[PDB]
């Protein structure tokens, strides 16, 4: 559902 | 081509660096959601900042005020004062992650942009949003403003870089250019600093390059190479070449006017998030998962 979290 | 490292910090992950414009300090601001100062000459860590939950994303130095400006997957953007060691507002408005955030090189003006699809400009003196550059449809993972021209460049996993007419710094902003050729997302852009030309790196492991006339923009080439997402990319400011930063654990540098491949720099297990450089000296600075390093290159 997110992402691009790191 | 050498890389001479000049400082390496050893740290958790790190996301945004920062170069002083005159002091040998750069912040780094954390996966971890702490800002940290350091200097880089003698490699001690002058100072922390902690005003944020979560990653902090974005991070930038005024150029000639005490200021810095963070930005966080708290939404927030933060301003603060580095000599009273203080923080003195937040911005709120964002409604979801800041991926960037940094300051106008004249005006008083902070650019920020944000997954909530939009790119915000406060001013940071009234404190108050005076632009919401609205047209992406995903995230959008970077802005910045051009360093002559009242324009400012965009990039968004939906796969599009941007170019804005902003105009009003006397609706407000225009989308001038819609620039597509990825087949994935875009991570990062940047204006060339004279030459009308603009990078961009994207989750297609490409770095491709762009130029623009006063009406017309398109593809010129790209960087192949890269076996990651590319991270980020900047044009090199005294010599003919490209750099980018990549998830393959690799910094590499192309030549500007042909594109080849110059030199791979490896780290043997960190991921690259980002490259900067000094805005005076040939002084660069990259974030990865193991902390930053600050080189000059031959």
């Amino acid at each position: 559902l997110k992402t691009k979290l790191l | 081509m050498a890389m001479l490292t000049k400082f390496e910090s050893r740290s958790s992950r790190a996301k945004g660096v920062a170069f002083h414009p005159t002091q040998p300090w750069i912040l780094t601001s954390l996966h971890n959601g702490r800002i940290q100062l350091w200097d880089y000459r003698m490699g001690t860590l002058l100072d922390r900042f902690d005003g944020h939950d979560g990653p902090v994303r974005g991070i930038a130095f005024h150029p000639t005020q005490p200021i810095f400006v963070s930005g966080g997957d708290d939404y927030k953007v933060n301003v603060w004062n580095y000599k009273s060691r203080k923080l003195l507002f937040s911005l709120c408005g964002h409604m979801d992650y800041v991926r960037v955030c940094t300051f106008h090189h004249e005006y008083p003006w902070i650019l920020s942009c944000s997954d909530d699809q939009t790119i915000r400009i406060w001013n940071w003196q009234s404190r108050n949003c005076i632009a919401i550059l609205t047209g992406h449809s995903h995230y959008v993972m970077c802005a910045a403003f051009h360093p002559s021209e009242d324009l400012i460049v965009s990039a968004s996993l939906d796969q599009t870089v941007r170019v804005w007419d902003i105009s009003g710094l006397r609706a407000d902003a225009i989308v001038k250019f819609v620039l597509e050729g990825h087949d994935r997302g875009v991570n990062w852009c940047a204006f060339h600093p004279t030459l009308p030309l603009i990078l961009s790196a994207g989750d297609d492991r490409l770095v491709k390059l762009w130029r623009m006339t006063a009406s017309k923009a398109w593809e010129v080439d790209t960087c192949r190479g890269h076996f990651n997402n590319v991270s980020c990319c900047l044009f090199h400011p005294h010599q003919e070449l490209i750099l980018s930063a990549s998830e393959d654990k690799t910094i590499r540098v192309w030549d500007l006017n042909r594109r080849t491949a110059v030199q791979t720099f490896r780290r043997a297990n960190d991921r690259f998030w980002f490259i900067t450089v000094h805005p005076k000296l040939n002084l660069f600075a990259a974030a990865h998962d193991s902390g930053v390093m600050v080189f000059k290159l031959e």
